[PDB]
């Protein structure tokens, strides 16, 4: 919608996938409107008329695609589209069978991961639920690992009107938290009661968080929990809300640092002029993110690459 | 003030006059010319034998609109090239029986006749030879050779031999096989070799589903043969052909052996009979005959005829509308002239079928003429 | 919109120009909806919220155009896009005092058209209102023409948001129709009751129907009606309904048959190849309207000339 | 770069680039160089911002070219020039092409 | 030159006729530049009436 904002911006080559995230988006339900416009107007409206019907989401989505097709396929010089989408990612819903077992297959991937290891003399970790004759606890025979927490699927009475919607049940663990040797009785494992259902709900399981171990009391423990589902958005934006992409008729130039050949940022400065300010702000949320712990919006951790994102003013004379 | 246009239409055509009568007129030309801008085919290639794979490829196992089938055949009607005496009443045969008439070399299967065989009747070595797949050869062995025979049964298939020891008895042969079942059969004269072409296209009209059979006649006998007798039984005959052609005498002998009268059209020529197998009624309606072929009369050399054989079932089948064959090498006979102009409604012709090369231009012009083309 | 169907289709380079007329339709408030399509899929609808309202109406035509000149401007072979107009002849105003006084011009250039001659002993006219002192009809001073019925001018209450609305106001007249020398009392003309306004209404005032004489009686008359403002439709359908505008990706051929070089209708066959039944149903309307008198929109009286619309399938061969 | 193989291309490439928005355009002979000079700073005249566009037809053809009929559309025509520039066949081919009469400015 | 069989070949699979308008949705690719396929080629593509790209 307004330049310098936070949201995306896509080059026109990439409108197609763009544009398919947006449908793909109406069609699961993260999307519950989305307000187009052409240059600076607002042209259409795009919101299926019920949330709970298949085909009034998929009518929105070929609406979408046909409304700004020829406007982004055509994109001249100096043209745009924007596109405000009201969205909450909790309606998200999964609506394809096929992609409601491609997330059930990311979480069962992880289903070997160790969340907690077995406990030793040395160290603390997993024990048995009852101690041996002489009062001190034993450790347990395994790991706590992902697949002893929760399991994974899709939920029963999915449609593609309803949505499948994959499902996390949790486990049961009678093992517990100690030392071995120890005469203090290991601590109840807490499982996840809460963050349950994710139909890729207009967000990604953020495995960082999700299923994440937190262990309270330090030299005494007295308390392990493990989360549920914790999200992190396709975007950087809450859970529910609006989010702006734009179109734009620009060349994308991939400046990759790892790479054996890119644009020194010398010939970068030599072909574009770049606002000083676009530079300065990106450069110290860096520094900031550097020096001290400092995450930002305008620094992001994306496809495993730390990434600023510049639109300079025009090219240089000469 | 306006209609609609199609998304693929390259113009917008905007036709503006003062006066409605010039717009009237200039929509009225529109609509002429825009219609007229379509209709006239030749079928022939560079030699006789080719014009009648032309006509194969064109009308038997063929898309093409006015295609006597569309699926490949199980029989194949086969002609000497240059015995036109022989193959003379084949084209019924071939009308009835959805069978292509070719023309072959006496001694050796030309290739491309091969080929057309192959291709007209689909043959081949994952599908089993019943007792149905067959190839008519009308003539005896010196039209249609026995080295030609064998080279056919070599391919694989069931090759049935429709001859006897003249034109009389070929004739019989192949009658015989077209079956005489709507009580009704076609007599020509054996030097009428025009008239049985004239005769042909209406022959091989399927007449309540059957073609009709032509029986080639002694026509300078006192009586016909007993096989004739035999295979007429007690149907309606018609004679096509003058006196000179089928005497009176042979007419007698068909009333007494059939027990019915039967009838007789001609004309002092061939071109004048061939007219007159336009002009009855039986075989053409008067202004409802739109689709017309061409070939030559055989004045120039009798043997040129063939076109019109290899012509004739096709015009008999022609979409639901039957053709006749306009037999003219250089020139369209007066009667001729007049024989198309009545049969061919008011408004004229909607299709013309040019079948061989050496037809003079002015043959063409002229039924263009008839036929408002 | 459907192949066919009643309505305008515009060629590329009069986009601007036929959009203009949709505009001008939104703004002159002819149009009350236009559901705009993109080749044959439905992508947004354009209505003023308030058509009392000036800002609401050009609102209205700005968001069209934004919706479709990128559409119109990038038009490729084969697409198109159609207009569904909602409209109502009837609530057309003027938007513009300029051509509201533009309007008022051309009703007041019929001032001097005689409806009506003076009587004579041997033909009917104009006649006095009272006979003389013998009980007979004397001839009337003037003639009867448009000046006299009616004055022309722009309404009181005429703003931008109402709209100039160029008005008629019944005159009044003292004679009325008869023979001179007569003994019988003359007939009472009937003057304008009905058609008054011209708001422009979605429709251009029909000359021969306007401010026309209908005398009932024939050699005996008996009753004298004159019309106010009767308007054609500038498109022959109904005035309330809905039209269909398309425009297309094809090059305007415009065919003056009283021109001294034009495309004769062998040249146009022989370069295109037309639709039969198109052809016969416009010489139809054309033998229908000659004879009968019959109108159609397939053929229409525009600018003083007769025109026919022709869309051929494809150019021909060779 | 607007351009053509001749003048008359070259031209239809500018009056393209100007846009007929106004319902109206210019038109001059291939040789009018002094005719397109004279009405110049008016197809500069600015009305409700947009200028007018001027089109080089050849003078001395039957008709005008498709591209300038097509880019003519429907659009009032003003021809700058005599007969020796424009001739008469030309006028009558861009009344036919437009559908409304064109002025002619000349001496 | 364009090859009879390949001209033949073309009126067949796209189905070109004299009494069917040859709309705007007949398309020819020429893969190439005019040292792979000339321009008297594309010319006789364009004369009998199809769209080359």
């Amino acid at each position: 919608a307004t330049t310098g904002t936070q949201g995306y911006t896509v080059v026109k080559n990439d409108w197609k996938k763009a544009v398919k995230q947006l449908q793909d988006g109406l069609k699961d339900n993260s999307i519950g409107k989305i307000t187009v416009s052409f240059n600076d107007g607002v042209v259409g409206e795009v919101a299926p008329k019920s949330a709970n019907k298949k085909a009034d989401r998929d009518a929105a989505a070929e609406k979408l695609y046909n409304l700004v097709n020829t406007q982004l396929d055509k994109l001249g010089d100096g043209d745009y589209v924007d596109f405000s989408v009201d969205y909450n990612l909790e309606n998200k819903i999964i609506t394809n069978q096929a992609d409601a077992e491609a997330i059930v297959t990311k979480l069962n991937s992880l289903n070997e991961k160790t969340l907690i290891d077995i406990a030793t003399k040395d160290t603390f970790g997993m024990v048995s639920k009852t101690q041996d004759s002489e009062g001190k606890n034993v450790a347990a025979t395994k790991a706590l690992k992902v697949k002893d927490v929760a399991t994974f699927g899709l939920k029963s009475g999915g449609s593609e009107d309803t949505g499948y919607v994959v499902e996390m049940k949790a486990g049961a663990v009678e093992d517990k938290y100690g030392k071995v040797g120890d005469s203090t009785a290991g601590i109840a494992i807490n499982l996840p009661s809460t963050g349950l259902e994710y139909a890729g709900k207009g967000t990604t399981i953020d495995f960082n968080k999700t299923l994440k171990v937190d262990v309270t009391g330090g030299s005494t423990p007295s308390a392990v929990a493990v989360s549920g589902f914790v999200t992190k958005d396709d975007t950087d934006l809450a859970k529910s809300g609006t989010i702006n992409v734009r179109v734009i008729n620009a060349k994308e130039e991939s400046i990759d640092i790892d790479a054996s050949s890119y644009t020194s940022a010398e010939n970068l400065a030599k072909r574009y002029v770049f606002d000083p300010d676009e530079i300065s702000e990106a450069y110290k949320a860096i520094v900031a993110l550097q020096n001290d712990g400092i995450e930002s919006n305008l620094v992001q951790l994306v496809n495993g690459k730390y990434q600023v994102i510049f639109y300079p003013e025009g090219k240089r004379l000469e | 003030n306006d209609t609609i246009a199609s998304q693929d239409t390259p113009a917008k055509v905007v036709i503006k006059a003062n006066k409605l009568k010039d717009l009237k007129d200039y929509v009225d030309d529109l609509k002429t010319y825009n219609n007229t801008y379509s209709n006239v085919v030749t079928v022939a290639g560079e030699d006789r034998i080719e014009t009648a794979i032309e006509l194969s490829s064109k009308y038997y196992n063929s898309d093409d609109k006015n295609a006597i089938t569309d699926k490949a055949v199980n029989d194949i009607v086969l002609v000497g090239s240059t015995s036109i005496v022989d193959g003379l009443v084949a084209s019924p045969l071939a009308s009835e029986k959805t069978a292509p008439l070719l023309l072959t070399s006496k001694d050796k299967l030309d290739s491309s006749v091969k080929s057309e065989i192959k291709r007209v009747m689909n043959l081949k070595s994952d599908t089993g030879i019943n007792t149905s797949k067959k190839v008519y050869l009308a003539g005896g062995v010196n039209s249609i050779s026995k080295d030609v025979e064998n080279e056919l049964k070599n391919m694989g298939l069931k090759v049935t031999r429709l001859s006897g020891e003249d034109r009389y008895e070929t004739s019989l042969a192949i009658a015989d096989e077209i079956g005489l079942d709507n009580d009704k059969a076609f007599v020509v004269g054996g030097t009428g070799l025009a008239d049985a072409m004239s005769i042909a296209p209406v022959a091989s009209q399927l007449k309540d589903g059957d073609a009709t059979p032509i029986v080639v006649v002694d026509g300078k006998a006192k009586e016909i043969s007993d096989d004739a007798k035999s295979f007429l039984g007690t149907s309606d005959v018609d004679i096509i052909g003058g006196k000179n052609s089928v005497s009176k005498e042979i007419e007698e002998s068909i009333d007494s052996a059939t027990g019915k009268t039967p009838d007789r059209i001609s004309g002092d020529d061939r071109q004048a009979t061939n007219a007159e197998v336009l002009k009855e009624d039986d075989y053409f309606t008067d202004g409802e005959v739109v689709n017309y072929f061409v070939a030559k009369d055989g004045s120039t050399k009798e043997d040129q005829l063939v076109d019109a054989l290899a012509a004739a079932p096709i015009a008999g089948r022609f979409k639901e509308s039957p053709a006749p064959i306009i037999l003219a090498t250089d020139t369209l006979s007066s009667d001729q002239n007049v024989a198309v102009s009545k049969a061919v409604p008011k408004d004229g012709g909607t299709n013309l079928v040019q079948v061989g090369k050496g037809i003079a231009s002015s043959v063409i012009n002229k039924m263009k003429d008839l036929l408002d083309m």
